[PDB]
């Protein structure tokens, strides 16, 4: 049971980090600061899941 | 609510997630008003121009 | 002065269009600030709850 | 007479060409602005989902 | 700039959460389309000059 | 030029 709890809470913290990334991307606007250019668009398509 | 934390007596008189959440909320609201006021001053300068 | 029809500058118009574009940028900035600041305040409020 | 007619005809050719170019130029601007705005808000809604 | 800053921060997702979803498709789509938009705009600017 | 953009759209979608 403790091992299964560890697996569940692993997946919880992964989902929470994905949350934080998702709201930080949603908050971004045109006039918002901390924004910059990034030539690396064609390499973001490499994922796993 | 932060003033209502104070009359708590005993071993409960500690700082928790709720305390730092309230501090973060207070600082966020102060920064809210500061950003709005600076933007209004910029609008004033533009209107003069 | 030739006869003041051989002219193609009247720079007051250009300056005024520059100020109009700058004011449009300021208005868009204020609208974006409204939206993101209200959304951030809700997120912090529900986290504290 | 040929020189005078050629100069006047060249002036009116430049007339019609620049007038048609200026008339056509604004629709491209408007359509590109609308396309950019709509696709950005579609991206934001997809992020929300 | 909005597109590329959204794209860069979403590649730092954790391991199982690095997900190729429809927002990735929309961001890549928007980068390519705004590049083509920019290109035809400078071509028209050169013609008008 | 817009039909080329539509064809690129459909290419990426089908891929």
């Amino acid at each position: 049971n403790r091992d299964a709890q560890h697996a569940l809470e692993r997946d919880l913290e992964d989902k929470n980090s994905a949350e934080f990334i998702d709201e930080k991307c949603l908050n971004l606007r045109n006039t918002s600061d901390c924004i910059s250019f990034f030539h690396g668009v064609e390499k973001i398509d490499g994922t796993i899941s | 609510c932060l003033y209502q934390r104070e009359k708590r007596i005993g071993i409960d008189l500690v700082h928790d997630n709720v305390e730092k959440n309230l501090i973060r909320e207070v600082d966020m609201i102060k920064c809210c008003q500061e950003q709005m006021r600076k933007l209004a001053q910029r609008i004033d300068i533009q209107m003069r121009d | 002065v030739p006869e003041t029809w051989a002219k193609f500058s009247n720079d007051n118009i250009r300056h005024s269009q520059n100020m109009r574009a700058n004011s449009i940028r300021l208005r868009e900035e204020a609208q974006n600030l409204f939206d993101v600041l209200a959304d951030q305040l809700w997120r912090q409020f529900t986290n504290t709850n | 007479d040929q020189s005078n007619r050629l100069q006047l005809c060249g002036a009116e050719a430049s007339r019609l060409w620049a007038g048609r170019m200026t008339g056509d130029s604004m629709r491209l601007m408007q359509d590109k602005d609308q396309l950019t705005r709509q696709m950005q808000e579609g991206t934001c809604r997809n992020l929300g989902q | 700039k909005v597109a590329q800053t959204r794209l860069e921060c979403r590649t730092r997702r954790p391991n199982v959460e690095l997900c190729r979803d429809s927002p990735q498709f929309k961001l890549v789509n928007e980068v390519f389309t705004i590049d083509d938009t920019l290109q035809t705009l400078k071509l028209r600017l050169r013609e008008t000059r």
